[PDB]
């Protein structure tokens, strides 16, 4: 009966969280008498190491799901690849806690890893509420050369012509690329002037200087922004009235790990209510055995449903990204934030503070602009 | 690639087009001088209008 | 310098020391002096993994990697990014679950593995339907996501043939165990060839719903790769015959045999090495170890295992360490549940097979009996047979293929069944007994005699 | 224009039953059976979609 179930994070105090979730875990309508033991181990200095904790702590113990954040600073390519992986053998089921980097939503090679976070690519789907309420059809897509653009490529794409509603310009890009001048230049072909961006800090930056070096900024020039591009010099060559994305609840990680634990918990016992229920293996020498219970867990989690967590409600997509994440779309104005948009998940509220379209006024433009030069 | 001079029912639509419609007309020959069809590329599948 | 090797508890490692001591006094005798860490196992097991890497890490900084294993867990092979990416030494997967490609290659992997190109595979299935002109689909995967990738391949690759390929949809199986909902979905297959991207208890449960569809009956067929085949030694029970598969499988091959070869791969990468450089990029120190960075100075095999060629194979891979000359040991599941070789594919990945169209005989009988031999004599314009054009298949849109007997001598005078196209009158008659009687017309044409002689009325013709 | 009389043999076959109705390829529907059956046979059809 008793669960151990994982926790990496940078602190303990955190930690220390999960065991006083856990504890309400063993109080809240869940009922066990020892169904839950803690066990939470933070990041590791060495990215390479990463399954000591894992195999010799963690599954030695038995642990059932992991709850990992990024990283311990959660910034350089410490994105969770190594803990992830070596819980990729047996179908052991991890929940991402605050990953947006959707190389972790690849289903095909990531098994058993959901995310209370859904990644940029679901911001995707977002821009497209904001297509029918700014009544946009001339489109500018830029994305720098990625899985995760690709696949956001792919959510657009079809959200496009699901109601066939038709994108001009898809140019792509690799991250460093600084002489984006020549695909400026093809952007300066246009009628559309809806500028929908996707990279990194840094080519974003350098793009805003050669843009505002090619003039390429004014009223009608409107950056939609991703959120790697909403930090660091992206931040500081962007110019004001520039529409950003926030999710709010995107770093309440106490919050996260309220919920996480309501969920794993009432699904742990959604899981003793089933039959033969499988043994965790506890070494990872000699045990050659993958969950059987491991798509079982998968069905599990896909279908429970908890309304109750902070965030809101804890139910998921069909890839397992939390459905109707509140939205919060900011303008950079004079670099100084102005919330507008505000999304239960697709419910349109626009805050009363006006959008300052990204060079001049507050008036709705045109990516339309006719050349009558017929080629 | 020598521009050349052009005679036919189509200017006179276009120019009537112009009257009617205020457009210019960028007018180029072709360097096929065909309608290019969907045929495949070489690695032999990649069926493209030409 | 030196290769690893942890297997599948099989063939010897003393055995293997000799595939060794033969490999290195084969040919091009070795400046390098190339030695090998090998072993049998049986453990999908990390601790292991590390155990392994930690000691070979520590071991002299072993520089080479060769593995087939007597397993099946594909993700394995996917954990070998860490030591793909954490040793970045070059990774050969043969056998095991290291010839289980799923893994999406990385910038960071050093992969290759001489499994599962799944390009390969789909090409090779498609010319499958080609070579016994089946235009006529029926398409079920299930929702594996990797499969999506195939549902890809087929939409692709049948809309970049101007062939034709008559399309039945892929029907997915959406959870195992609706087994209501999966036979609505099964009561929309209505084809002879089945095609098949699953698991393998998946099949079980396919199978087992089929023989109560009747879609199991014996002038179906079903052809399902080496995901659901798996071992050729594992055959399953409610798996009849005419069952197909592709891999690059030891029925062809010997274990030491492509040991050897991939050995030579390596060291003509090391040569390549030592033109261009003079000099190669040992492995990392340590396992626990984040010394400097990873910046590979002397740059590993990924430019270098471009060109290799040996014996005559080019064993050159891919960008995506896939086999430039794939293998493609085609296996086919016989009446007896017997796996048997029908294609192979190493010549310009062309079909290597036994013109054997009928193999739906009988194993869980559903005995099907309509085929109706006809062999006629070319009769125009009630028969007027015309040849195999190159014309992307052997597919001109009114002919039938009719074996023929076509004599190697006057002497060996052994009538090979050629298939050629055939058009005429009684060959659309034919056809409207198709649309009327509706059966199987078995076409052949008349060598000896020519209708009927009273050669004391023995029957000619 | 007939299609044909698809008997159901006895009560809770259920998947003999809806093999004969996967066989119903049609929009008028004729019926003889007795009511329980019928209760049956929509709550079946409504499966089927028919």
């Amino acid at each position: 009966k008793i669960v151990n179930i994982g926790a990496v994070l940078s602190t303990r105090k955190h930690e220390q969280m999960f065991r006083e979730a856990v504890n309400q875990a063993n109080k809240r309508h869940g009922s066990w008498k020892i169904q839950l033991n803690a066990t939470s181990v933070t990041h590791k200095p060495n990215a390479i190491q990463m399954a000591l904790s894992v195999c010799e702590d963690l599954i030695s113990s038995q642990v059932y799901a992991i709850l990992v954040s990024h990283p311990p600073t959660p910034n350089d390519h410490f994105t969770p690849t190594p803990v992830s992986y070596t819980a990729g053998f047996y179908r052991i089921p991890v929940l991402g806690l605050t990953t947006r980097m959707s190389i972790y939503s690849d289903k095909s090679i990531h098994l058993s890893f959901l995310r209370t976070v859904p990644p940029y690519s679901h911001q995707s789907s977002v821009w497209f509420e904001m297509m029918r309420v700014y009544s946009w059809n001339h489109i500018i897509l830029l994305v720098s050369d990625d899985h995760e653009g690709r696949a956001a490529q792919k959510r657009l794409e079809t959200l496009l012509e699901e109601r066939e509603s038709k994108a001009e310009k898809v140019l792509q890009f690799d991250p460093g690329t600084k002489n984006v001048t020549a695909l400026l230049m093809e952007a300066k072909e246009l009628e559309a002037r809806v500028i929908i961006l996707s990279a990194s800090e840094d080519d974003a930056a350098t793009v805003y200087r050669a843009a505002a070096m090619l003039n390429m900024t004014g009223s009608g020039y409107v950056w939609l922004v991703g959120e790697r591009e909403i930090s660091g010099n992206a931040l500081r060559y962007a110019p004001d009235g520039i529409l950003g994305l926030q999710l709010i609840n995107g770093k309440n990680e106490s919050a996260h790990i309220s919920d996480a634990v309501g969920v794993v918990a009432q699904a742990v016992h959604e899981l003793l209510e089933k039959e033969n229920i499988t043994d965790p293996p506890r070494g990872c020498v000699g045990n050659t055995n993958i969950w059987k219970t491991g798509p079982l867990f998968k069905r599990v989690l896909m279908s429970s449903k908890y309304a109750d967590g902070v965030t809101g409600r804890v139910e998921f997509n069909e890839d397992g990204d939390r459905k109707f994440a509140n939205y919060s779309i900011m303008n950079l104005q004079n670099r100084k934030l102005v919330q507008v948009g505000i999304y239960n998940g697709t419910h349109v509220i626009p805050n009363d503070r006006k959008i300052i379209w990204p060079g001049g006024e507050t008036e709705k433009p045109r990516g339309y602009q006719m050349s009558t030069r017929l080629k | 690639t020598v521009p050349q001079c052009c005679y036919g029912f189509c200017i006179d639509l276009l120019i009537k087009l112009a009257r009617t419609m205020n457009f210019t007309y960028e007018v180029h020959l072709v360097a096929d001088g065909k309608f290019g069809t969907q045929e495949r590329v070489n690695n032999s599948n990649k069926k493209e209008w030409n | 310098l030196n290769i690893a090797v942890m297997l599948g508890h099989s063939h010897d490692v003393t055995e293997r020391e000799l595939r060794t001591l033969w490999g290195p006094e084969q040919a091009a005798g070795l400046p390098l002096d190339v030695n090998v860490v090998a072993l049998l196992m049986n453990r999908t097991d990390p601790k292991s993994l590390i155990t392994h890497v930690c000691d070979l890490m520590s071991g002299a900084r072993i520089h080479g990697l060769v593995f087939g294993d007597d397993t099946d867990q594909e993700a394995v092979a996917q954990m070998l990014d860490f030591i793909s990416s954490h040793t970045f030494v070059p990774i050969l997967g043969i056998h095991g679950g290291a010839s289980m490609i799923m893994a999406d290659k990385d910038p960071t992997s050093t992969f290759f593995q001489f499994g599962a190109s799944i390009q390969q595979q789909a090409t090779v299935m498609l010319k499958i339907m080609q070579d016994y002109d089946w235009h006529v689909f029926s398409l079920v995967t299930t929702i594996f996501p990797g499969y999506r990738e195939f549902i890809s391949f087929v939409k692709t690759t049948v809309d970049n043939s101007f062939v034709g390929w008559d399309m039945q949809n892929v029907i997915t199986l959406d959870t195992s165990f609706e087994d209501a909902k999966t036979q609505v979905q099964l009561k929309k297959i209505h084809s002879s060839v089945i095609l098949l991207y699953c698991s393998k208890d998946e099949a079980v449960l396919i199978l087992s719903e089929a023989r109560s569809l009747g879609l199991t009956g014996y002038d179906f067929f079903w052809i399902v790769p080496s995901l659901v085949s798996g071992n050729t030694e594992l055959i399953p029970k409610e798996f009849p015959s005419g069952l197909i598969s592709v891999s690059y499988d030891d029925w062809d091959y010997s274990l030491e045999a492509r040991v050897r070869d991939g050995i030579g791969i390596l060291t003509t990468a090391a040569s390549s090495m030592l033109e261009k450089f003079s000099y190669i990029p040992e492995a990392k120190a340590s396992c626990y170890g984040q010394m400097e960075r990873p910046e590979v100075p002397m740059h590993t095999l990924h430019p270098f295992m471009v060109n290799v060629t040996w014996d005559g194979k080019d064993l050159s891979f891919t960008e995506e360490g896939y086999q430039v000359h794939p293998r493609l040991v085609v296996i086919v599941l016989n009446k007896d549940r017997e796996w048997e070789k029908v294609g192979k594919w190493e010549n310009h990945t062309l079909s290597l097979r036994h013109a054997v169209w009928p193999r739906y005989k009988s194993f869980s009988d559903e005995p099907d009996d309509n085929h109706l031999s006809i062999v006629t004599l070319e009769e125009a314009p009630f028969v007027i047979v015309e040849d195999i054009d190159p014309l992307t298949e052997t597919c001109v849109r009114n002919t039938v293929p009719c074996r023929k007997f076509v004599k190697i001598n006057n002497s060996t005078n052994e009538g090979m069944n050629v298939k050629k196209c055939c058009k005429g009158f009684c060959i659309d008659i034919l056809k409207k007994l198709s649309r009327t009687v509706k059966f199987t017309y078995d076409l052949y044409l008349v060598t000896n005699g020519k209708h009927g002689k009273k050669v004391n009325n023995v029957w000619n013709g």
